[PDB]
């Protein structure tokens, strides 16, 4: 059966691959999307709506 | 004496690793941060404009990228192209086979795929020389039916296909060139990441894998969910995307921590969810529910801030343009529902 | 300066609407059906009597100044959950199953478990089944020869015996009907069981015999669409 | 992370009592419709049982109707699974498996060797 | 005066809610275009802005003109005889066809669907707008009818209510009989399986009810003031028991909307409100 060991070491493989990789804690990429959000919040018609002055929509 | 068993205990030893590694990282929350700030408040929006052109259900409501037209595929066997300004059919294109799954609208506004139970992609024109639309580039090279389409640039495009195996296409030539694969069950979907360089492809493995176009390896892979993966939408900054599965559950990744961040779950709708995608700040995100409604949701307090009723059938499609200046909506009444 | 980009738009989007129209009349006036099985159960042969004449197999066909269109699947992978939603429109389903097939391998109970995941379908709850009993002559040989025994794979077969508003064929043994009625009231009950008041099943003898088939489908969809306009009206 | 265990097995001579317990992990075991298919050596995957979202509605294929039964529990979040009397046919690999979609009644697991909601399986074998 | 002074209430009760049933139907079918996307139901919206005609111009006038007993701003009532009746049969004849369209949608749905085009059912609609309006102006406009509480010649209303009356009802009788034996033949089949498969009259009587509620008040509510459109002429009871006919006959018009507009799906959209 050599479909099934080969699918097992490229999955274990893949996994070992996975393994050696770092990360970063939670609230800094909370805070950094919260910086994304607010750097682009007045660029939301969609949150808040804009007038019908400039709207090609309406 | 079998040392596939002593492989599988140390995949699995590998497995807990990585289990105690993202939860060594997970010493906060982020409901705890998203306190004190303002909330987005209760939102009430208004169906601007409907499309009537379709007799069958639309399934892909693929937008433009001039933020001005749009294109949309049913079961008909028509693809329509459509003017959202003024309300036109800029053009209407026969295919093939009646049954299409997905469209992919160029970012260079001339060519658009299609794609469905065929097993073959076709891409037309659209800087037509002789005035008419023709069918300029097929793709045969998967057996399984194919589900999404995006285009990264005028020559090549990567698809996703039913046969657990997604392919980048060369147009140019009439070949492939990368092949993915690892995914256990078909692969229902795919998003490309602003960057230009990786995409996030979703399956119904309950599972979600983050591919590098140009290595041809798989990244990082999450599995947070509990049934099949529908839809799957990457967020405009590019170090997070969201998912909408199909057991009334979406949920927020990101990319840097390597595990879900807060999931939009609610106990009173149990339906599944078709399409989801976010709005031009990220702040708003928007999922196609089962039961004929669209909820947009805050993304940062876990809260529901609209309700959207409309379409008496089921919603399949869901877009918002790249300036983020109005959304559309595509369900199985053969209607196009252009909101803002 | 709009009044070019306006006359022609105009005049593009009424041709192609008069052109859509003239085609969503013709698409009005045919018929789809959907064609499947358990597998192994003679699709080509019967592909070959049906029709008469790659995912997506297609044969369009055309009885009494009606059309149909036959799509087959017989080029996609194994799971049926995700590509089956697409099928919602299909007025009718051709489920082919075979009847000889229970020893080799209890291909009678996948076909059953398959009937009612399908009948029980979110969005195919509303599709009428058409059902096909092949190789009954297989039957016939099988049960005279004495190669195997549905008591065995079927306890309650035991406590069943022939309905008296059967239609037996002359010259054919009381024990070829009992276990092909068997099948058929087995497939019945399993349809009746949920019921919903709008969709049904029809149950048929053929594919023993390679004689002329298309009147059966023909009439199946004409009564099917007589049983849903009457529902429609409540006169049902 | 969906992940499923069994406990159970053994080379048991014919005629005697089997019990497999089927445990869940990473989703909710109070809303789906679990099922027991197994496939011998040699064959396809066959269904064999399945238990609703309750437990009132029971439905065994016909080769073991009446000798063995199934329970679900959603306190341990556990189904068991009872061979009687068994058979010298039984020597088959069991797996236990699970609906994709909840509140829906659309089962079908007997898909080849493919599928992200079965469990390992266990070699159940009589002796001779 | 007490039975006076309610006669009117009960009078412009009924024509209240007459009115706000069709002024809802209508607004619910003109509202959204899904339910309109049908071409079965043209003939239904057409009946109902008939039977809101019938509604709004003529019966009112009748009702202010019995309450009191006389005929206030009597100049052009001969004239307004004509409107009273270019509806009525109009609504009638839209019956009819409503009727035969449900069985050529039952005979041969294969033949109906390939031939009956929307240019069909306007076709129909117009052929029965003006047969009813050449029937009704043209004769009574020029000389052909001779305190206008009037009589009817003996040369003109005889066959007047055979052609608007007894022709419509005897092909609906047909056709509704028609469909109840193809009624009861499909029962019969789908009631044969049904006990086959288990191993009847509780679903037979339900058609027979559906097509004795929609077709027994049309001839209920019909007959007797068409039936006493021919004692008149050559009578001979009263002058009051004609006037009670007719009445009952303009309320027949008047409540039938709630049997010919209650499916389903176009329920809701009364409900959506
Ligand atoms: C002036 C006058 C005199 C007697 C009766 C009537 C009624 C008028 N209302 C009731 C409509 C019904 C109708 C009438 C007369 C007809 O000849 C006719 O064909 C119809 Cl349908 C009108």
């Amino acid at each position: 059966n050599t479909a099934s060991i080969a699918q097992a070491r490229k999955l274990v493989e893949q996994l070992k691959m996975e393994a050696n990789i770092d990360r970063i804690k939670v609230s800094k990429a909370a805070a950094d999307l919260m910086a994304y959000c607010e750097a682009h919040a007045k660029e939301d018609p969609l949150l808040t709506p804009v007038p019908a002055s400039e709207n090609p929509f309406r | 004496g079998s040392e596939l068993d002593q492989l599988r205990q140390e995949a699995e030893q590998l497995k807990n690793q990585i289990r105690d590694a993202r939860k060594a990282c997970a010493d906060a929350t982020l409901s705890q941060i998203t306190n004190n700030i303002d909330p987005v408040g209760r939102i009430q929006m208004r169906t601007r404009r409907t499309l009537r052109g379709h007799l069958a259900k639309i399934y892909a409501m693929h937008w433009g990228t001039d933020s001005r037209l749009l294109v949309s595929a049913s079961q008909d066997g028509k693809l329509i192209i459509w003017d959202s300004y003024t309300t036109n059919k800029v053009h209407a294109i026969p295919l093939r086979s009646s049954w299409v799954m997905t469209c992919a609208y160029a970012p260079s506004g001339n060519y658009v795929a299609c794609g469905g139970l065929d097993n073959i992609c076709s891409i037309y024109n659209l800087k037509t020389r002789e005035g008419n639309v023709r069918v300029s580039r097929e793709l045969a090279g998967h057996t399984g039916y194919l589900s999404c389409c995006r285009f990264l640039d005028d020559n090549q495009i990567v698809t996703s296909s039913g046969d657990t195996t997604c392919a980048l296409w060369d147009i140019e030539t009439g070949q492939q060139t990368t092949t993915f694969t690892g995914h256990t069950g078909d692969v229902m979907s795919l998003s490309l990441a602003p960057d230009t360089r990786l995409f996030v492809s979703g399956a119904c493995d309950a599972s979600a894998k983050l591919w590098d176009v140009r290595e041809g390896m798989c990244r990082q892979t999450f599995t947070g969910h509990e049934s099949d993966i529908n839809a799957i939408c990457f967020f405009p900054n590019g170090n997070a995307f969201a998912t909408g599965s199909d057991d009334a559950t979406c949920r927020l990744f990101d990319l840097r921590a390597d595990q879900e961040l807060m999931t939009y779950s609610h106990d009173n709708i149990i339906c599944g969810i078709t399409s989801v995608s976010f709005s031009k700040s990220g702040r708003l995100l928007l999922a196609g529910y089962d039961d004929f409604n669209c909820n947009v949701w805050d993304a940062l307090k876990a809260d529901r801030a609209g309700v959207l009723a409309g379409h008496d059938n089921r919603v399949s499609c869901l877009g918002v343009t790249d300036d983020g200046m109005a959304v559309a909506t595509g369900s199985w009444d053969s209607f196009l529902k252009i909101w803002n | 300066d709009q009044r070019n980009e306006e006359k022609a738009q105009r005049e593009a989007n009424k041709k192609i609407e008069k052109q859509l129209q003239k085609d969503k009349q013709v698409y009005r006036a045919t018929h789809r059906l959907l064609l499947l099985g358990a597998g192994e159960s003679g699709k080509s042969t019967i592909v070959k009597q049906m029709r008469i004449l790659t995912g997506i197999f297609e044969t369009k066909f055309q009885v009494d100044k009606v059309n149909f269109h036959m799509f087959d699947v017989g080029a996609q992978r194994d799971e049926r959950r995700k590509w089956i939603q697409c099928f919602n429109d299909v007025t009718a389903i051709i489920f082919v199953v075979a009847s000889s097939s229970y020893n080799m391998t209890n291909r009678l109970q996948e076909a059953l478990n398959l009937f009612k995941s399908i009948w029980n379908n979110r969005w195919l709850r509303t599709i009428s089944v058409i059902l096909f009993l092949n190789k009954q002559d297989l039957l016939a040989e099988k049960v005279l020869a004495g190669k195997s025994k549905i008591e065995d794979y079927f306890p309650e077969f035991a406590r069943y015996t022939t309905p008296e508003d059967a239609t037996p064929e002359p010259g054919e043994d009381p024990r070829v009907t009992r276990a092909k009625y068997f099948i058929r009231d087995e497939f019945l009950r399993i349809s009746t069981a949920s019921g919903d008041g709008r969709h049904y099943c029809y149950p048929h003898f053929t594919c023993s015999v390679d004689t002329e088939n298309i009147r059966r489908v023909f009439n199946d969809c004409r009564d099917i669409i007589q049983r849903m306009h009457l529902r429609q009206y409540e006169l049902l | 992370q969906v992940q499923l265990q069994e406990s159970g097995g053994g080379l048991v001579q014919p005629g005697g009592s089997l019990r497999l317990s089927c445990a869940a992990s990473g989703f909710t075991f109070s809303n789906y419709k679990m099922n027991w298919v197994r496939q011998a050596p040699g064959k396809g995957l066959e269904w064999v049982s399945d238990i609703s979202q309750s437990g009132a509605s029971i439905s065994y294929t016909g080769s073991v109707k009446g000798r063995f039964t199934i329970s679900r529990d959603n306190a341990k979040n556990t189904l068991y699974l009872q061979m009687n009397s068994l058979k010298p046919e039984d020597t088959a690999v069991y797996y236990c498996a699970r609906c994709p979609a909840p509140f829906t009644r659309d089962c079908f697991d007997v898909t080849s060797t493919t599928y992200a909601y079965r469990g390992q399986g266990t070699q159940v074998t009589v002796s001779s | 005066f007490s039975v006076r002074i309610l006669t009117a209430c009960f009078l412009s009760l009924l024509i209240l809610s007459t009115l706000l049933g069709n002024t809802l139907v209508c607004a619910a079918v003109i509202r959204f275009r899904h339910l309109r996307s049908k071409v079965t139901n043209f003939f239904v919206i057409s009946l109902a802005v008939s039977d809101l005609l019938v509604a709004v111009l003529v019966m009112p006038w009748k009702a202010v003109a019995e309450i009191a007993g006389f005929w206030p701003f009597g100049s052009f009532c001969n004239i307004w005889v004509a409107f009273d009746i270019m509806c009525s049969t109009a609504s009638i004849l839209n019956l009819c066809v409503i009727s035969v369209d449900r069985y050529w949608a039952i005979s041969s749905p294969f033949r109906y669907e390939r031939k009956m085009t929307p240019k069909a059912a306007f076709i129909l609609i117009s052929v029965a707008w003006t047969l009813s309006v050449l029937i009704s102006f043209i004769p009574v406009q020029l000389s052909w009818h001779k305190n206008c509480d009037s009589s009817l010649s003996r040369t003109y209303a005889i066959s007047s209510s055979v052609i608007s009356f007894y022709i419509p009802v005897a092909i609906m009788i047909v056709t509704y009989t028609r469909i109840y034996r193809i009624a009861q033949k499909q029962i019969r089949r789908i009631a044969a399986l049904e006990r086959a498969a288990v191993h009847s009259f509780k679903r037979e009587t339900k058609v027979l009810k559906t097509l004795s509620v929609i077709m027994g008040v049309f001839v209920c509510c019909w007959l007797p003031f068409f039936i006493l459109n021919c004692i008149l002429p050559f009578c001979c009871i009263d002058s009051n028991t004609f006037d009670v006919f007719v009445w009952f006959g303009w309320a027949n018009s008047s409540l039938n909307p709630i049997i010919y507009a209650f499916n389903a799906d176009f329920r809701k959209a009364f409900s959506t409100l």
